[PDB]
């Protein structure tokens, strides 16, 4: 049910409709389907679906942050498998960034 | 699975993400940062695991605060409902 996962089109559909693609679910509920990451089986329990939605602790502090401001996050590119090394990062009033080298620096993209 | 850091023989926050990195078989990419430690601790690394941090005092040291940093992220993991044993000796 074609699927939005490229960081254009994701940014887009946050800043259009403030959310997530239907094809993102969050860690929690992908292991509620059954997903265990050490297997790389995400596409097996969960046909289409990504990782996406969970809080970003932002724990290096390079995203800017703000009282009230929270960041969340949401895989990129993944198709099956085991996860990728890419990311969107998008926050509470809707700033967008992304990674492609596993959260080791960003690009602001919207 | 089962993973072991010896704190005698980390002289910088690189050598301890790179004794995690392998370790903890973690993606060739790993940031080798906090917040890619969290997204292997969270979405790569196998459970149950049983994480041995000797001489963390010492490790301490020669990271500066980073191995306090680099513990409170699987200290997250583990409340965030991870099943990840710490042992601190």
């Amino acid at each position: 049910a074609q699927v939005i996962n490229t960081f254009d089109g994701v940014a887009d559909y946050l800043q259009t409709y403030h959310k997530l693609p239907d094809n993102y679910i969050t860690k929690s509920e992908a292991q509620a389907l059954g997903w265990v990451a050490s297997k790389g089986n995400l596409a097996d329990v969960a046909p289409g679906k990504s990782i996406g939605g969970d809080i970003f602790s932002n724990r290096e502090g390079k995203l800017p942050g703000k009282s009230g401001r929270t960041w969340r996050e949401a895989d990129i590119n993944y198709t099956s498998g085991f996860r990728n090394s890419d990311r969107i990062l998008y926050s509470s009033d809707w700033l967008i960034y992304k990674t492609t080298d596993h959260y080791q620096t960003f690009t602001k993209i919207r | 699975k089962k993973a072991v850091i010896n704190g005698e023989q980390i002289r910088s926050i690189s050598d301890l993400h790179q004794t995690l990195k392998k370790e903890l078989a973690l993606p060739e990419y790993y940031g080798e940062n906090l917040d890619a430690l969290w997204d292997a601790l969270t979405g790569w690394v196998e459970y149950p695991l049983v994480l041995e941090w000797r001489q963390f005092e010492q490790s301490k040291q020669l990271t500066e605060n980073g191995a306090e940093s680099v513990l409170q992220v699987f200290r997250e993991a583990k409340a965030e409902g991870a099943d990840i044993t710490i042992i601190l000796s």
